[PDB]
């Protein structure tokens, strides 16, 4: 049994998305289909359900019937449409097959994160976190790269083209008021090598295909 | 009519066989709360009593001294009592299957130990997710099945009571 | 709608001895059939939720037997016979007696470890950003336990509220330590209007608050 | 024999009524693939053919001018064809219900519109762990119940063909 969901899409408020929760290995017409989302800072909330066989539906009622649910029997594919998008609709949407007789929802898809924002493509700004003269406390020293003003998710950061993996911390980005995301990645390293050997952060922003390398005591 | 009393014994015998058949069809152990028309084992002894009281009219049909007509009247009274009993039983069991049951009417061990887990009188799943579930398409089928069995049994009970009432003179 | 409330929202647990998490319903779930319908879900970090406990009294195939659940009908307890370092995630209770279905708010279960004193670091703003007209100042907090910590910014000894954002990272693979990020972006003008930038850290492992500061321009 | 052939038409009439009753009981929408005993709509026209070949036997019991005996032959032969057809259909349907059905026999729409999903031949879930489900205690029970109904219908069909072959001499 496999459940393969559609890829992630970033849109703008007022648009719509169509997610395909395609599954194989069982009788699609003999199972219910439900859509469930998971928003940040909230638990899990049921938004609705569809019965593909004859079109039977159930609604929670809190969301006043605005969602449209359809079924495509020719490919055993279900579709979820979300119109009039609001900021509070940012969530990962999962499809799930109901298994009758107690085992309600054993198999779940991997989910699709949909982020609603009135933003545009923008390349990341990478800044150095230079050690200071008084940053000679001894023992270890922290250094890093600041990956600032990027959108959308995700970004990856490596050190010395991947040679440095132990002691890496990449700070998750949660939100920001301007609408652009920024994060820092830091690594603890021996302080004694700071005077003759330098480090470079490798930033990759796949949506824009932009790479930048920005080069210490000061 | 009395003139054709010969051809009401074949009828009574076939009716007894049909009661035997419906009893055999009811003995199937489907659930713990079994119908009331089975756990009382009515159709079996009713059919066998019909078969005796029919076979005895079948091959004599003449004027003998005492046993013949004395048995014939006690058997006809027995048959009318059996008919009104079957009437009352069917009119209670139709309500038992189509309206919420009130009498548990516990059943026998050798048939409970096979299917002791299921309910049939009110098998509606608690979670609304199972509205389009096998257990209710199945329950609607089984309710239709008792409705059909009991309706045929009702029709045949009226036919027997009709021809008895037409031959009691 | 029927509201689901959990207690507590977070619970650091230590290997072996303790296991405690509870759910309750506001309507006393009972269909008069003698069984109370429940489900327990687990969402492991970085992947889809999985079911741990179905109908509150039975386990699924393949899950380790060190799991149990019981209750009376309004107050409920989930018990782990032997808590390990792999059953991390958010546990959700749920009811399916009636539509609409409702879900709990979640409980984040993490590993309890020894107290570790925080290390505090400060990084002055870069010249390029100042030249660009903006200024991001970062106050660093490498490693600490427990997760609860309070960071207050003072600028000329005046606390500034509202212009900062916090970030927190998930547990490391084997270290099981915590990290914290504090972010703050200001204009070059507001930056230059004051001089002393200080981070006062209060923590259970620190005997007294530590302040790290630097003077603009001179190194 | 002929000595009491005047009381066999009643047997024919009742047997036609039993065929009608069993057909009506098979009409119930139980599953997606109805048995061949009901998809061909045999029992209806079978019972009507029985009732008509009956209600002519017990008319006068004398030698009519020309209509009664010529039709007693033509109608008798047609009922022989019907009886052997019922034999063939029954020996097909037993295999159909107790071996995996090799032919489709898709049911009709106005009845499947209620329960169009369940199958009556192979109620076997893929994963063997799910085998402790209500839907298979249910399916085994329904299979035993269909086995009983078809067995009693087989019994009664042999009985009717035996009485026919005995009297039509």
């Amino acid at each position: 049994v496999q459940l393969v969901q559609s890829g992630a899409e970033v849109k703008k408020p007022g648009s719509s998305v169509k997610v395909s929760c395609k599954a194989s290995g069982y009788a699609f017409s003999y199972s219910w289909i439900n859509w469930v989302r998971q928003a940040p800072g909230q638990g899990l909330e049921w938004m609705g359900r569809i019965f593909p066989g004859d079109g039977d539906t159930d609604y929670n009622g809190k969301f006043k019937g605005r969602v449209t649910i359809t079924a495509d029997k020719s490919t055993s594919t279900a579709y979820m449409e979300l119109s009039s998008l609001r900021s509070e609709d940012t969530a990962v949407y999962y499809c799930a097959r109901n298994v009758f007789d107690g085992y309600w929802l054993v198999y779940w898809g991997q989910g699709t994160l949909v982020t609603v924002s009135s933003a545009s493509t923008k390349g990341p700004s990478v800044f150095p976190l230079a050690p200071s003269s008084k940053s000679t406390s001894g023992g270890t020293a922290a250094l890093g790269c600041l990956v600032k003003d990027y959108f959308p998710e995700p970004v990856t950061v490596s050190w010395n083209s991947g040679a440095l993996t132990s002691g890496v911390h990449t700070f998750p980005a949660v939100l920001q008021s301007s609408g652009l995301y920024s994060l820092s990645s830091v690594v603890t390293v021996p302080s004694s090598s700071l005077g003759t050997q330098t480090y470079i952060c490798n930033v990759n922003h796949k949506p824009s295909n932009t790479k930048v390398d920005k080069k210490e005591p000061k | 009519f009395m003139r054709e009393s010969k051809t009401l014994g074949a009828v009574q015998i076939m009716n007894g066989l049909f009661h035997i058949a419906l009893g055999g069809l009811l003995m199937i152990p489907a659930g713990i709360y079994a119908p009331i028309c089975v756990t009382v084992w009515y159709p079996l002894w009713g059919g066998i009593m019909y078969i005796i009281s029919g076979s005895l009219l079948a091959a004599t049909e003449k004027n003998s001294r005492k046993c013949l007509v004395k048995g014939k009247m006690i058997m006809n009274s027995l048959s009318l009592f059996a008919a009104i009993s079957g009437m009352i039983l069917s009119i209670m069991d139709i309500l038992n299957i189509k309206i919420s049951h009130f009498l548990k009417m516990e059943s026998l061990n050798f048939i409970r130990a096979h299917t002791p887990y299921i309910n049939i009188y009110n098998c509606e799943p608690a979670n609304p997710s199972e509205k389009n579930s096998p257990s209710t398409q199945y329950c609607y089928s089984i309710q239709s099945l008792f409705l059909g069995i009991l309706s045929v049994m009702l029709i045949f009970a009226f036919f027997q009571e009709l021809v008895i009432a037409g031959i009691v003179e | 709608d029927i509201v689901m409330t959990q207690t507590p929202l977070s619970l650091p647990v230590t290997p072996g001895e303790p296991a405690s998490i509870s759910c309750r319903s506001s309507k006393s779930l009972l269909h008069s059939n003698g069984i109370t319908y429940l489900y327990w879900y687990l969402q492991k970090p970085g992947q889809s939720p999985q079911l741990l406990i179905y109908q509150m009294s039975n386990l699924v195939s393949g899950v380790p037997d060190r799991f149990s659940g019981s209750g009376s009908g309004t107050d409920f307890t989930l018990k782990i016979s032997r808590v390990e370092a792999e059953d991390v995630g958010v546990y959700y209770c749920a009811q399916n007696l009636e539509l609409p279905y409702t879900f709990g708010g979640g409980t984040k279960v993490e590993i309890k470890r020894t107290v570790a004193a925080p290390s505090v670091f400060i990084f002055p703003p870069s010249d390029e950003q100042l030249k660009s007209g903006t200024a991001s100042v970062v106050c660093l907090l490498n490693n600490f336990y427990p997760r609860e910590a309070k960071v207050q910014w003072k600028v000329d000894n005046a606390l500034q509220s509202g212009n900062s954002q916090e970030s927190v990272t998930e547990q490391d693979s084997k270290d099981s330590t915590y990290s914290l990020s504090s972010t703050l972006t200001l204009s070059k003008a507001d930056y230059e209007k004051h001089k002393v930038y200080a981070c006062e850290v209060t923590h259970q492992g620190l005997s007294s608050p530590v302040t790290k500061s630097f003077n603009r321009g001179e190194c």
